[PDB]
């Protein structure tokens, strides 16, 4: 759920994941990770609480 | 005879601006835009830094 964006091994390798799949792998990771404390717009140095 | 007359003079100037103006040449370009939102699949590799 850290939603690790994976690369295959060394550079040049035909394997990878995608710049597409990274998309929303990248973004949710933000959302998921961030929306915890960042809870939408702005992160709270006072922390995020969800009723 | 019997008449004088009064004479004002004038001048005009005939000049080509436009013959110089033209379009020199037109060019264009071929690009591959990285939008994400794609898979690889066709081929591979190729250009490698």
């Amino acid at each position: 759920m850290k939603q690790n964006i994976n690369i295959g091994n060394v550079v040049d390798d035909g394997t990878g994941d995608y710049l597409r799949k990274g998309g929303i792998k990248i973004n949710e990771n933000f959302d998921e990770l961030y929306y915890e404390l960042g809870d939408g717009d702005v992160p709270y140095s006072a922390g995020a609480w969800k009723t | 005879v019997g008449f004088g007359f009064i004479a004002i003079t004038l001048l005009t100037m005939f000049i080509n601006v436009g013959l110089t103006l033209k379009h020199t040449e037109t060019i264009i370009n071929k690009y591959k835009n990285y939008k994400w939102d794609s898979g690889l699949p066709t081929e591979y590799a190729d250009r490698i830094a």
